[PDB]
């Protein structure tokens, strides 16, 4: 949606840092709760 | 008979038929027999 | 420059105080757990 | 503004249709094209004066488009540009109308951009139907075009003193002849051809034909040379076609190639008509012949300034073609008539072709007998027309019509996308 | 599943090919060129299994073609895509297949895709020759086809009251003629052919000549009109093509435009063959005349529709083109016959086409008289068949017809990676 | 020094043009467009203020290592052309500008998925052609050819072209096949000054149109053949007439005449069974539509295999059209004359290597120059004391040198 | 040595002394070809031109005189200059 309405993909313009920030504020309204995009995309289950 | 080549496995070593055979049904790992008993109550209350 | 040890010697020690390198790294530890696991499991006799 | 800053934003104009090709059905999402992203790039680069980043390129298009429809309509706006001065010089005039100052500035990257049209004459393959931006060049600054483009000889066709005519040579040479005629030299779209035509028999010897000026920049690769009785699929009389594989040999020579290029053969050639006369020895007599070049034509190097300067035009009047602006104009044409502004714009035009001619010519008034017989677009009769005006002097005839073309030339491109509604 | 989500893909596919003809003798080692980049981005997108960097992009092209060959066939599976609403309505279907599930689904950028489309139909120069996506588009949702494309004249040709086919009637404009025929409208690749033929001379004045149902349609741009005696190379008897420089001048009008268009002349000129009706005005008294328009043939602003949606078809039976399918299929045919399956496939396509019309006719059932002449990849004879069954009335009759071309379409793009191996 | 290498690098050059097309008028000064990027980094991997310099330094030292047969001899020898083996020689041109470019394997594996895309190229580089006259490489199933180039000397007919003199002169009693080629249609039929009765007649398609293939055709009668008059045969019908319609082994059905129909049929056949459903006094029909030349077959041609008589009529596989502006540089700075009379050593030196013992074979003059390849192919070809198939080989090698020359050479300019 | 710019592997006193690369490129190049455009050459020239002439063939300036008997070479119809 964020890209839908940019125009192209928030990542060829900001750093994915800020853009990801932006999916959290969202995504955690949709079901009340801190969610922490990072996270979920790690290199194994030992490191983060 | 190989079932999957090495090079696409994490561990490197071919998966020859063999080496499934012996193992419960012995049928090979990627096609193990799956117990669907309950199948058509799942897929009514949508769980994968 | 070149024309004296002293000189060049001079000029080469202030080049290098500039360089300022600043690497982002995983936790060692944890590297060297998952690549070892991967060893272990894969290898017939302790891999040098 | 600078003559050249309005070419620069054509180009842009021009640049940005052909990406806006290249992106036709290739737009997946998920995926960022290299060509997209130009694409979207050039946008910008548009509307540079009120943003630095593009959403869709629907609006500031369209406005670009209608605003420059409003403009050109105005004598009193784009006024300036139908002057003497505005088609000679660089010199950065001050105008004050929101169109100008907004879309016409600078847009291409100097030298950088200069040294890749240079590498461009020299490149294999150019494009075969080149942009608009190459005419205007050449039309205007008077440069050169790629020595590898291909052209239709008979567009480069212009009068001289033998025939009068192209086309209108069709009419004669399909009527029997009563004796032995003058040597023609015609052409067509694909092919160039000459000849002799009569009603007796030619003594098998050696014959010499004088190249037109409008043909001695021509250059053939690829070219089969035949004996034939068409032109533009019309029969011509007073030539045979004839032959027997007893026949001895026919032979044409150039001022370049020291040595003789077959007829009839099926070996490829490639010469050039610079330079002088064709020297050609029949081998066998015949009762009226036809010589038939039929190949790959190009401008030869450093030449193409006699075609698109107006240098190919020896008398008056003369027939000539338009550069091809026709095939552009469709477009804005068709856009006109979807909101009925066709005939408004055609007035306006009008206005502007008579005011241009006016600034031309000293004292400041409309010649004598100027009367058009076309439409504003259709640029091929109306140039005949400038040029068959016997109390201006030449020179200046030439120019009104290579200016009054690049202002055909822009109008085509900038008003593609008017829709006022 | 959706017809939408088919032609998204297959533009995919479609756009696949664009860039490997772009990526070829093209691929160096140390660059990273953009497009072998959004060809090998392309080359992902396929096969929802996996996305990891395409080592060789053959063999998921392959298992593709492979899969798809095997679905096309069986009439089990893709039999959904028969169905009436199938080729009317943007309804996703409850069907589960292995093949549609893997590679069918939306793939073009909305609503972007279509913005650059219609800015496209508006560009100067588009593509001279087209992807199949937009005939798909043009011949199932009816959608615009770009304002300047050219196209030739003959493709465009059907059967009207007065003459019955276009290629045929030539050998009728050989035969010199009985006494003044009625006036006759053929066409070309390059050029209309119009005009009267007699044996003996016609008075010189004014002519009306009522334009067809097929080409009021055209519009020419860069143009040499002038009269010749040749159709497609052969001889035209019962016409002269004499003249001289005393004859007065014979000039033609249409109605969208208010001055008169000259003939056997230089100029190059641009009209619209859209105002129903050309007015010939002969000069001088001919023996049989008849007149070209030779230039770039377009076909106007909202009427491609005519063409593509088969309206222009009056007649039964009629002559019709096949929107050139037949040069994209190449392809698929030299690899059918590479692994010898082209006898096979000839056979589950006959099944196809016919299970096709069947659900076209309530009540379900094959009609009778369905004598098909030729294989399924000479589309343009079966649908001259197709139109020609006069049981189901014409409409039912067209619909077959974009129905089956867009499944025929469809074949052409999906199936040259196949090999069975 | 390798055949591979000398083709990757000109690969590379001709790309370096491409995007020199693609870049001009395409260069502003807010933006850096895909094309002009990768143009930038082209033209940086061939050893940057102006383009111009380093392509303007390798043309120059391409003359002048080409134009001497010291230098460039070993490509000339018989082996070049034979192998992908290691060249011994040690000279600075080749060390500089040629040594392997194209990525692997990929390179290959997309120029092989190329062959069965939609819509290939309709003018090709120079690239492909090299390629196949020389590791006989497969062309694009779907690219347009114009049959008259594909045409070679037969039995029955010695050319092309100079049956047009004969199709023109009335006949004497009815003659035998003929079958020529224009650039956009095939024609084939018989003339004779006295009816032809209506039933079937076995035409034989040439070895050389044996290999076409037609799509959207219009086959039809006709009485011109490159805009000239075919006499002893008549083009003309009646709304009656009997249907005329014409068979190949490709295709079970019969294929009609005369119709408003597009039509898609091989001539891979080798033979084409008419059915004249009415007498004429002369017929000609005519195949009009897109000629490509058939799957796994284009071999024939390019491998000049296409020929059997001798001597024979030959095209240039185009060569000629890309010469123009190497020919153009030339003429401007007073080389044409010097380079000319160097290529003709490299002609002559380069026949010699071929034919054991090393000597110009006796009775060996060049009617034209070096750049009318369509000729001097003949000339070559017309050796009657030298072997066949070394004679065609000579052309194939003499051609890949030529072409080279063509790609090479055109930003020369000494002074 | 008379064809090419390779590099040769010599060792003797002399060429490793006083034979080496002296000559500024690019400058040099540029300068020399600017001038074969200039006004006035030098009308003696020195024996570099006439090397880089007669061994690279290179241009030689546009408005350098010569004597025309020197360009002198023989033709067909007469075998000389001087004898004539």
């Amino acid at each position: 949606t964020l890209s839908n309405k940019l125009g192209r993909n928030p990542a060829d313009i900001f750093h994915l840092e800020e853009v990801f920030k932006v999916i959290e504020e969202i995504v955690s309204v949709l079901v009340q709760q801190k969610i922490d995009v990072r996270k979920y995309f790690t290199e194994s289950m030992r490191s983060g | 008979e190989i079932l999957i080549p090495a090079d696409q496995t994490s561990y490197g070593a071919n998966e020859t038929r063999a080496l499934s055979a012996p193992y419960l049904f012995g049928a090979p790992i990627n096609m193990l027999a799956p117990d669907a008993r309950l199948s058509t109550y799942k897929r009514d209350l949508a769980l994968p | 420059v070149y024309m004296s040890p002293l000189a060049l010697n001079n000029l080469a020690s202030r080049l290098l105080r500039k360089i300022s390198l600043h690497l982002v790294m995983q936790m060692v530890t944890a590297v060297q757990q998952d690549l070892g696991e991967v060893v272990s499991v894969s290898s017939n006799v302790t891999n040098p | 503004m600078s003559r050249q800053m309005w070419l620069d934003t054509s180009a842009l104009l021009e640049a940005i249709s052909e990406y806006v090709v290249r992106c036709n059905g290739d737009t997946f999402s998920g995926l960022t094209t290299g060509d997209f992203n130009a694409l979207s790039n050039m946008f910008t680069q548009l509307s540079v004066s009120s943003a630095g980043y593009v959403s869709d390129p629907r609006v500031p298009l369209q406005t670009m488009s209608n605003m420059f429809v409003s403009f050109i309509t105005s004598t009193d706006r784009c006024g300036y540009m139908l002057r003497k001065t505005w088609f000679n010089s660089d010199t950065k005039p001050t105008v004050s109308d929101d169109f100008i100052t907004t879309y016409i500035r600078p847009r291409l990257q100097v030298p950088m951009s200069d040294t890749v049209r240079q590498l461009n004459n020299l490149s294999l393959q150019p494009s075969a139907k080149p942009k608009l931006y190459e005419r205007q060049n050449a039309i205007m600054k008077g440069l050169d075009i790629p020595y590898s483009e291909p052209i239709e000889p008979c567009k480069l066709f212009r009068s001289v003193a033998g025939q009068t005519g192209n086309i209108p040579m069709m009419g004669i040479l399909a009527t029997p002849p009563a004796a032995q005629q003058q040597p023609f030299f015609v052409a067509e779209r694909r092919r160039i051809l000459f000849g002799i035509r009569s009603n007796a028999a030619i003594p098998a010897g050696a014959y010499q034909f004088v190249v037109p000026a409008w043909a001695s920049v021509l250059s053939v690769t690829g070219a089969y040379v035949y004996f034939t009785n068409s032109f533009f699929g019309t029969i011509i009389a007073g030539v045979t076609a004839t032959a027997t594989a007893a026949d001895a040999a026919t032979t044409f020579t150039v001022p370049t190639d020291a040595n003789n290029l077959p007829v009839q053969t099926d070996s490829r050639l490639s010469f050039s008509l610079g330079g002088g006369n064709i020297n050609l020895e029949l081998g066998v007599a015949k009762t009226g012949f036809c010589v038939a070049i039929e190949g790959e034509f190009t401008i030869l190097a450093n030449r193409s300034q006699a075609y698109y300067t107006l240098n190919s035009i020896t008398q008056t009047p003369t027939s000539i073609d338009d550069f091809d602006v026709s095939d552009f104009l469709t477009t804005f044409l068709s856009q006109l008539r979807a909101c009925g502004q066709y005939e408004i714009f055609s007035d306006a035009m009008d206005q502007l072709t008579n005011s241009l001619i006016t600034n031309y010519m000293d004292p400041p008034a409309i010649p004598a007998g100027l009367a058009f017989t076309s439409p504003w677009f259709r640029f091929s009769e109306r140039a005949r027309t400038i040029l068959a005006l016997q109390n201006v002097d030449l020179n200046i005839r030439k120019l009104i019509v290579r200016h009054l073309w690049v202002i055909t030339s822009l109008i085509a491109v900038f008003g593609r996308y008017y829709r006022p509604n």
